[PDB]
Parts: C-alpha cells; sequence; structure tokens
C-alpha cells in the first residue's frame, strides 16, 4: 500500500462489478486492515461494502484470534450513512466472535418489519402446498416424516383401465436376472 | 406560438403571425374536432393510438439533466408527476427511462415513492431494484409471495426473474439470505423457504457466484471451529480432501453432534453425488468407507433439537443404507457383462431413496455418453428400467427424471440409424406413459403441447404417446387434465390417423 | 480449384512447424548462418526478441523476415481447440494455434499444412495473390 | 522519456492450464499499485520466475534515457546508455491489438493491450489511462528487473 | 433486426456518430437532407440485393466465389496507411456511396 485510500480505491473501485474478487484474500490481510483504522470515512459506498463483504472469505482461525480490530471496523460501520452499509454492519455485528450473526432486524430498518411480517402469516397458509427442501429428497421415509411431515401425494388426474406395458419388461428384466445370477 | 407570441401588450410582429397559426385555432379546435371523428370514423383503438404517439415524442427529453438542480422538487412534484404516475403507460416509461441515465439523485429519490402507490409489482427492476432499500424490500416481498402461492411448477418460471437480482452484488445477496432464514428457522412453514433459499444457493454455484462462505454462518454451523473450517474448503474447492472427511467422520461419531441441517447440505450432498457415482472415480478402500458412513449419517438419523440439547441417534438404518450405497458403488465402479445380474439386489438399493439420485446421476453420466445407444440392442436398456422402477418407488425425483429424460428425447444421436432413432423415442415415451402413471401428469403433458404446438417434432411420436395414454388411462378426469389434453387430440393432425371416442364421449361430459 | 498447386512439403514442412514453435530461441550465430540463406534479405539484422540477459531471437523473427512484403493472413492450426476462440485467450493463444500474420510479419501462430500448404488462403496463396509470381518463388525458395 | 507504462508486478500462476511449452511459460501477475491484470510469456528456462516474485515491470519505446527513437535493428556495439542496464531481463516486439469495454457511445475504461514479443505474447488489461499510451503497431521494450 | 443493425447508416444519434466521425463530417451528414436521403436509398439498395441473393442461395450458405477479396484488401489497406481504428475518421460517407 503506497496510499492506502487510493490502493483500495483502485482494487474495489471498479464501478462495473460490485462481486468480490477470489484474490480478495491476499489483499484482507492483517496489515492492511489496521491501515483502514485511520481512513475508513473517506471511502466510498462500494468499497466499504466490497471491503465488508470480504470478511467472510477469511477463515475462523485468522479472525477470531484478532477480532477486536474487526470489531471496531463494523462499529465504525455502525455510524456510516449508506442504509446498505448500515444494515449489513448490524447484521455482521457479531460475524468475528463465533460466526453466529444477529439473524435478525429489530433495532434498525423500521420498514422491513412489514415485509417480515406480511410474510409471516402467508408461509403459514401454504406451509406443505409450496415445496419441499432437496435434502428431504435423500432422507428415508422415517427422517422425511419426522424432518418436514409426511409427503403429499399425487393427485388422482385419472383412473386406470389396465397397468402399463412397463410393467411387463420390469417383471421380464427381473426374471431374467434371476437366471442369469444362479447360471 | 403557443407562449412566445404576444410577450407584451402588442410582443414581435412575426410571433402574431405564429399566433394565428396555433393559439385556439386548428392547433386546438382541431385538437377536439379529431379526437371525435377518428372515433366517429370506425372505437376505444383511437385513445390508444394517441397515447403511442404522445409516448414516441416523451422519451426526447433530457429528464435527467434538469431535475437534478431542483433538490426540492416542491414536496415529490405532487403538481405534475404525482397525478403521472398514476397512468400505466407514464409508470411503466418511468422504469425505461431510468435505466438511461442511473446514479442520479432524482431519479433513484422519485422512484421510491412510486413503488408503494400502487406499482408493488416493479416490473424490470434488474438493476434499479438494488440500489434502493425500499423497493428492493418491497418487490422481495412481493416475489415471496408469488413463490409461495405459485406452487411446485412456478420455480422454474420463478428462479430467473427473482435470483438474478443478486447477481450485481454480494450485498444484495447475504441480505437476500436473511429475513426467510428467519422465516425458515420457525417450525410455521420453514421447509418452503429454506427450500427456495437452497435452490437460490445452488443456482449461484452454477452462476459460479460463491455461496460457500454465507450459508454455513446462517444455519448457526459455525459454532465450532472445526466443522466451519471443514466444510469451507470442500464447499469452496468442490472436491473430497481426505482431511475435511476425516475430521467429520471422527467428530460426529462422537457424543456431540452437530446441527443437522449442515450436513444435509443441498450443495454438499450433491457434491458427494459427483464425486463418488461418477463411473471413473477411484477410491481406496478406506476413505470410500469414511465416504458412505458420511452418506448413511447424512440421511438415517433422526435428531430433536432443542437449540440447546439433542438426545437421539440410530444406527442400524445407517448401516443399512451403507450397504445399499456400498453395493450400488461397486456395481458403479466395476462397470463390468454381468450388469443384468446384478438386479436382483440393485432394485432393493432402488427402494432406498438416499441411491435413487446416485444411479439416476450414473444413468446420466452413462446415456448422455454418445454411441451408448448405438451400442444397446435391447428393445429397452436396462438403465431406463431403472429409471422407470425410480419413477415407481418415489416421486420427489420425478422433476429430476423428467428432465433427465426430456434431455435424452431432444437429444439427436446422429451415429444411430434413423429406425432406431425413432424407436428410441418411442422408448422414451414409454417412460413418458409410465411417469404419468406415477402422478407426473401436468409438466409431462406441457412438455407434450410445448413439442407438438410450438415445436415441430415428428407427428408419430405424439401420435404414440396419445394412444398409449388413452389406452393406459381410464376416468374419472379432472378438469385441468382434460383442459390440458383435449387441444392435442382437437389439433387434427392426429385424430383422423386412428379410447377415442370414449374420451370424446367423457370430454364434453366434464366440460 | 483456384488454390496453389504446389506447397510446402515434409521435411520442410515438419521443420518449420518445429521451427515457429513459441519456445524456438536461436544464438546469435544461429541467426547469422540462416539470416544469409535468405535470397531477399535487407541486410538488417532484426532486432532480438529477447535482449537480456541473452540475445535470443525467435523462429517467428526468422519467417518475418521470410515472409514477402506486407501480405495479412489468419490461419487456423491443426492441433487448434475449437473452443478457444469462443472463451479467453481468444487472441492471445495458450496453444500457439492461432497464425496471424500482420504487415508480412508472422506475430503469433505455428505454421503447418493449413497455412504453406495447397490449401486455398494458404500464405503462398495470398503471397501470389498479392505480390505477382517471381516474389513467391522467392518465397518458396527462401522457405526451402 | 518514452515510457509508455510502469508498474510494480505479483504474479500468482504459472500455466494454469498446462505446460504447453518447455522454454516458455504463461505468466499471469497481478499488479501491486494499481488494478491491472497481466498475461506474460517469459523464457524461463534463462530467466527462472518462481511463483510470488516481484518484479518491476517496465515498458518503453526506446532503451535510451535520452528519447532517440531506435531503429529496430541489432547494434550490440552500441555506446549509448541505456535504461535496460538497470534491468535483468529485456524483451523487445510490437503490439497487435488494442481492446476495450467501449460502446457505441461510451469510451473504453477498461483497455487491453496485446503485445508481442517475437511469438512471445503479452496481454495487458485494466484502466484505460494508464494503458493510454499504447497504440497499435508500435515497438515496444518490455523491460522487467526482480525485486525482493 | 441483425441486418438493419449491422448495415444500416444512422444519422440521428449524434453522440456514437461524433464518436466514430470527425466534427465538420458530422455536422455535413446530419445537416444535408440530400446526404440523409442517398445513404437511405443504398440501404434499401442492398436490402434489395439481400432478397436476391436469397433467392438465389435459398440454401443458406455464404461462401462463394469471388475475384477480388474485399476483406483482406480492406485489411491491407488499413495496414498500409496506419489506420488507427481509435480515433475518428475523416472519410465522407457519401464519398464511399
Amino acid at each position: 500500500e503506497s496510499d492506502t485510500g487510493l490502493w483500495l480505491h483502485n482494487k474495489l473501485g471498479a464501478t462495473d462489478e460490485l462481486w468480490a474478487p477470489p484474490s480478495i484474500a491476499s489483499l484482507l490481510t492483517a496489515a492492511v486492515i489496521d491501515n483502514i483504522r485511520l481512513c475508513f470515512h473517506g471511502l466510498s459506498s462500494a468499497v466499504k461494502l466490497k471491503l465488508l463483504l470480504g470478511t467472510l472469505h477469511l477463515p475462523r482461525r485468522t479472525v477470531d484470534e484478532m477480532k477486536g480490530a474487526l470489531m471496531e471496523i463494523i462499529q465504525l460501520a455502525s455510524l456510516d450513512s449508506d442504509p446498505w452499509v448500515l444494515m449489513v454492519a448490524d447484521i455482521l455485528k457479531s460475524f468475528p466472535d463465533t460466526g453466529s450473526l444477529n439473524l435478525e432486524l429489530e433495532e434498525q430498518n423500521p420498514n422491513v418489519q412489514d415485509i417480515l411480517g406480511e410474510l409471516r402469516e402467508k408461509v403459514g397458509e401454504c406451509e406443505a402446498s409450496a415445496m419441499l427442501p432437496l435434502e428431504c429428497q435423500y432422507l428415508n421415509k422415517n427422517a422425511l416424516t419426522t424432518l418436514a411431515g409426511p409427503l403429499t401425494p399425487p393427485v388422482k388426474h385419472f383412473q386406470l383401465k389396465r397397468k402399463p406395458k412397463s410393467a411387463t419388461l420390469r417383471a421380464e428384466l427381473l426374471q431374467k436376472s434371476t437366471e442369469t445370477a444362479q447360471q | 406560438i403557443m407562449e412566445p407570441s404576444i410577450f407584451n401588450t402588442l410582443g414581435s410582429p412575426e410571433n402574431v403571425i405564429q399566433l394565428l397559426s396555433e393559439n385556439y385555432t386548428a392547433v386546438a379546435q382541431t385538437v377536439n374536432l379529431l379526437a371525435e371523428w377518428l372515433i366517429q370514423t370506425g372505437p376505444v383503438q383511437v385513445q390508444e393510438t394517441v397515447e403511442n404517439h404522445l409516448k414516441s415524442l416523451l422519451i426526447k427529453h433530457f429528464d435527467p439533466r434538469k431535475a437534478d438542480s431542483i433538490f426540492t422538487e416542491e414536496g415529490e412534484t405532487p403538481a405534475w408527476l404525482e397525478q403521472m404516475i398514476a397512468h400505466t403507460t407514464w409508470r411503466d416509461l418511468f422504469y425505461k427511462l431510468a435505466e438511461a441515465h442511473p446514479d442520479c439523485l432524482m431519479l433513484n429519490f422519485t422512484v421510491k415513492l412510486i413503488s408503494d402507490a400502487g406499482y408493488q409489482g416493479e416490473i424490470t427492476s434488474v438493476s434499479t431494484a438494488c440500489q434502493q432499500l425500499e423497493v428492493f424490500s418491497r418487490v422481495l416481498r412481493t416475489s415471496l409471495a408469488t413463490i409461495l402461492d405459485g406452487g411446485e411448477e412456478n420455480l422454474e418460471k420463478n428462479l430467473p426473474e427473482f435470483a438474478k437480482m443478486v447477481c450485481h452484488g454480494e450485498h444484495t445477496y447475504l441480505f437476500a439470505q436473511a429475513m426467510m432464514s428467519v422465516l425458515a428457522q420457525e417450525e410455521q412453514g420453514g421447509s418452503a423457504v429454506r427450500r427456495i433459499a437452497q435452490e437460490v444457493q445452488r443456482f449461484a454455484q452454477e452462476k459460479g457466484h460463491d455461496a460457500s462462505q454465507i450459508t454455513l454462518a446462517l444455519g448457526t454451523a459455525a459454532s465450532y471451529p472445526r466443522a466451519c473450517q471443514a466444510l469451507g474448503a470442500m464447499l469452496s474447492k468442490g472436491a473430497l480432501n481426505p482431511a475435511d472427511i476425516t475430521v467429520l467422520f471422527k467428530m460426529f461419531t462422537s457424543m456431540d453432534p452437530p446441527p443437522v441441517e449442515l450436513i444435509r447440505v443441498p450443495a454438499f450432498l450433491d457434491l458427494f453425488m459427483q464425486s463418488l457415482f461418477k463411473p471413473g472415480a477411484r477410491i481406496n478402500q478406506d476413505h470410500k468407507h469414511k465416504y458412505i458412513h458420511i452418506l448413511a449419517y447424512a440421511a438415517s438419523v433422526v435428531e430433536t433439537w432443542k437449540k440447546n440439547k439433542r438426545v437421539s441417534i440410530n444406527k442400524d438404518e445407517l448401516k443399512s443404507t451403507s450397504k445399499a450405497v456400498e453395493t450400488v458403488h461397486n456395481l458403479c465402479c466395476n462397470e463390468n457383462s454381468e450388469l443384468v445380474a446384478e438386479l436382483s439386489t440393485l432394485y432393493q438399493c432402488i427402494r432406498f431413496p438416499v441411491v435413487a439420485m446416485g444411479v439416476l446421476k450414473w444413468v446420466d453420466w452413462t446415456v448422455s455418453e454418445p454411441r451408448y445407444f448405438q451400442l444397446q440392442t435391447d428393445h429397452t436398456p436396462v438403465h431406463l428400467a431403472l429409471l422407470d422402477e425410480i419413477s415407481t418407488c418415489h416421486q420427489l425425483l420425478h422433476p429430476q427424471v423428467l428432465q433427465l429424460l426430456v434431455k435424452l428425447f431432444e437429444t439427436e444421436h446422429s451415429q444411430l440409424d434413423v429406425m432406431e432413432q425413432l424407436e428410441l423415442k418411442k422408448t422414451l415415451l414409454d417412460r413418458m406413459v409410465h411417469l404419468l402413471s406415477r402422478g407426473y401428469v401436468l409438466p409431462v403433458v406441457s412438455y407434450i403441447r410445448k413439442c407438438l404446438e410450438k415445436l415441430d417434432t415428428d407427428i408419430s411420436l405424439i401420435r404414440y404417446f396419445v394412444t398409449e395414454v388413452l389406452d393406459v388411462i381410464a376416468p374419472p378426469y379432472t378438469s385441468d387434465f382434460v383442459q390440458l389434453f383435449l387441444p392435442i387430440l382437437e389439433n387434427d393432425s392426429i385424430a383422423g390417423t386412428i379410447p377415442v371416442t370414449e374420451f370424446i364421449a367423457h370430454c364434453k361430459s366434464n366440460f | 480449384s483456384n488454390r496453389p498447386v504446389m506447397g510446402i512439403v515434409q521435411d520442410t514442412l515438419t521443420a518449420v512447424r518445429k521451427f515457429t514453435k513459441r519456445d524456438v530461441f536461436l544464438e546469435r550465430g544461429e541467426v547469422m548462418n540462416l539470416l544469409m540463406f535468405l535470397s531477399t534479405w535487407d541486410g538488417k539484422v532484426p532486432q532480438p526478441a529477447i535482449l537480456k540477459p541473452r540475445p535470443l531471437w525467435t523462429g517467428k523473427q526468422i519467417f518475418s523476415l521470410i515472409i514477402p512484403g506486407h501480405i495479412n493472413c489468419i490461419r487456423t492450426h491443426s492441433t487448434h481447440p475449437d473452443d478457444e476462440d469462443s472463451g479467453p485467450y481468444k487472441h492471445i493463444s495458450p496453444g500457439d494455434t492461432k497464425v496471424v500474420v500482420e504487415n508480412g510479419e508472422l506475430i503469433m501462430g505455428i505454421l503447418c499444412k493449413k497455412s504453406l500448404g495447397t490449401s486455398a488462403g494458404s500464405l503462398v496463396h495470398i503471397s501470389y495473390l498479392e505480390m505477382g509470381h517471381d516474389i513467391t518463388r522467392l518465397f518458396y525458395s527462401n522457405i526451402q | 522519456a518514452g515510457i509508455l507504462f510502469e508498474d510494480i508486478f505479483d504474479v500468482k500462476d504459472i500455466d494454469p492450464e498446462g505446460k504447453k511449452f518447455d522454454r516458455v511459460s504463461r505468466l499471469h501477475c497481478e499488479s501491486e499499485s494499481f488494478k491491472m491484470d497481466l498475461i506474460l510469456d517469459v523464457n524461463i528456462q534463462i530467466y527462472p520466475v518462481d511463483l510470488g516474485d516481484k518484479f518491476r515491470l517496465v515498458i518503453a519505446s526506446t532503451l535510451y534515457e535520452d528519447g532517440t527513437l531506435d531503429d529496430g535493428e541489432y547494434n550490440p556495439t552500441d555506446d549509448r546508455p541505456s535504461r535496460a542496464d538497470q534491468f535483468e531481463y529485456v524483451m523487445y516486439g510490437k503490439v497487435y491489438r488494442i481492446e476495450g469495454d467501449e460502446t457505441s457511445t461510451e469510451a473504453a475504461t477498461r483497455l487491453s493491450a496485446y503485445v508481442s514479443y517475437g511469438g512471445l505474447l503479452m496481454r495487458l488489461q485494466g484502466d484505460a489511462n494508464n494503458l493510454h499510451g499504447f497504440e497499435v503497431d508500435s515497438r515496444v521494450y518490455l523491460l522487467m528487473k526482480k525485486l525482493a | 433486426k441483425a441486418f438493419e443493425k449491422k448495415f444500416r447508416f444512422d444519422y440521428t444519434n449524434e453522440r456514437a456518430l461524433r464518436r466514430t466521425l470527425q466534427e465538420d463530417l458530422v455536422k455535413d451528414v446530419l445537416s444535408n437532407a440530400h446526404i440523409q436521403n442517398e445513404l437511405e436509398r443504398e440501404f434499401e439498395r442492398m436490402r434489395e440485393d439481400r432478397e436476391v441473393l436469397r433467392v438465389i442461395f435459398p440454401t443458406g450458405d455464404s461462401k462463394v466465389v469471388l475475384p477480388c477479396n474485399l476483406l483482406r484488401m480492406i485489411w491491407n489497406a488499413q495496414k498500409i496507411f496506419h489506420i488507427n481504428p481509435r480515433l475518428p475518421s475523416d472519410l465522407h460517407p457519401i464519398k464511399v456511396v
């Protein structure tokens, strides 16, 4: 870092992409984030978001031993002016502690409360009729029934007059399988 | 002109002749006259084409330039814009006008008011929604309500317009992974929304989006450094490194259970699916035993999560699923034929659910390989009979079974003879009708309706499909099913060539 | 068939493929020896591709000297992947398999039958089309 | 002073697609002063570049400090000084294509400069202003020295 | 749509046309009704040529055998005259017509 503000303004100041690069981990060393203590408010909204979103990629052991600096950085983000930064800061306020995030908004952004509220009964009204998690596809019958309740059976769109042709060929592969196995 | 005419009590002399041109003369008189005349000539289309003529001329204006310096807008522009946004073509136009010049205080300030004033569903909001908090939360509420009442089919339709909004940046993604996770953690319908969350995570995995760092901390799986650090390298790298599997094996086996949802992540189990069920994956004995143990552990145990305590474990069904996965692993890796001889136990393994998508992926990596159908000689290949049994035993894999099977149906095998190409298509249609008997009705017939009405596939295959369907089904019929099936027989490219009488007799009674 | 009837063959073709590879670096004396088998050479030794640590020329420079005037060509090497022209590195070949001659200079690419044989649009074909016949005769002889 | 480009580069890749050539390895390098991606093909067989090496890359149209132009002819017995004296890897070539993110009515802000050194290619992507000196069909010298 | 986008000269977008041409040529193209009419007539003539080609080749192969290689000739003209593609040109489109 020749000048930290300008250097992050080149690396994370690309207005074209708000992505975070895979090389961000080498950029976010302790010697870099330590220098951002002095000059953080003058930095733009996009660089602040990309920097805070870069905290996720760092592993647990390289963060928790030095959690205080991150706690100070997110506290400095708690006083910011961009609402996106403010809300993620109030969400990421417990990331470097153990990784168990705040996972609730009842102190900032009063308008999202009605967003939660209007979906809160609608989700209950359409509990199992909406969709079933992909994890339960692999889980057995007892595990699926205990996890998300019993399966919803198919609607009887029609009756049947005789079995399809697949039954005969399935029986034929069974009888062939047994004779070839015994032979 | 209308304004530059008599500036003073005359006022230029040239402008007084310009006043004669417009004023309250032809420019105004004939406007009402021709507005009633084009109406009387034929007409509600007149006002629509009038508005179209205005709308084309509107777009030339330089809205982002003059609107920035005012900084006030007299209190949210009540004089002219507030009545304007209530007009359909104008409010739709405003979204188009915003895209030309983003990053402006005036446009982003004004759009926050129209979103809650009647435009709850903000169309074409791919980028505009990202900038503003209120509009993003509002359209997220609309999206989550729409997907919740849409059912199952709409998930294909709901994915692209909604999930692409978080592609601009990650800041729009973790927030879009926050409130619905709170809705998922509750016992009142918490499964379906975590389902769409994991679906979004999987789309992120196939669009290159990094979702390996946020979903682990969101399911409170970050409580242990070893578990989070172990799983992070697996999901980030995308491989089964032995160190993380060994620590997980010695961890979960002890009397200290991690959260069960971390080992049940669909991206992790799909990674196991890809790593293990591939025919070309060669693993030593010990690591294979640990892999099959992890899958069995991830698919057998019932646990009571009281948020501080849990005392529950099952070992027998873990052993049974370990045996099934191991035996199917042996069949998949050996590959040699003696394949037919192994169906005595293979269908027993088909009865287990965790194995069904394993053999499904194995079949996908087998049949998609070219010349496989050319190399095959049976009237019905054994792999497709395995998918028939998969369709019979279970119903959760039916979207995946149909997706693989239509992927095969649309495929062209140029190396094959044309008649065997048709007989292969008829075999795939035999799987269609088999799956139709197993409850997957509407998506299959929707595929057929698309393939016939829109595409130009062979009509013989459609005729074979309709004949098999009519010969296998019997009344009663639901109104949606006859609503979907009846236009096929009314196409008249099929009806004159050959159940049909019974169906047309019953359908008229139905509707 | 409106294509050149005669082209570079056998020993010259294999050796020019081995010569135009990106890894071929010629010492000074080797460059001196090769430069004087050029009948169309202007006598000015080109600046080396690598100046330091050691002066090394590449076979592309020498073949640029062989190619006459300012003919322009794009040709595709036999081992060229198809997907290379779709993804990144499309115009900076990791395999050096895209042949482009600009201002009569082989800026990149490895030469084969597709660019020096009898096929239409090859280097000898456009050399004949743009520079008459005697210049192309000298081109053939200089290559060999 | 004839310098079109100057930077300190770090390299974290060595032939990601695989070893295409024994004597040449593609170098995916990343800048440390600005935002700038460099793809480079070097002669490792005489100048071995290990992973994580710090090297100062300079693009100059003339090696000579005074700025007099070079004729593109080898002249080892030259008596003038050069910028090649302080740097330990110098290689000369031309630039065959400049690309950018320009639209029909917006300027390119992310330029790309494809430069070929006798068949050894180099691509240099990044911001337009630092690349603004590069122009097509111009001979340049790739100057490099390895830092610590 | 692609043919119109890639082959019809547009004299209504001042910004992009100023990007690709010198300002005096921009003024001459915009002011003249005659030049714009001639350019549109050329476009309609090449549209007629397009439908004639579609009549001639019902199979959609564009490969034909014609005397002068125009693409290589334009490349040669670019290289000989040291054409800078980044800069705007001094070539009047009506001169091309």
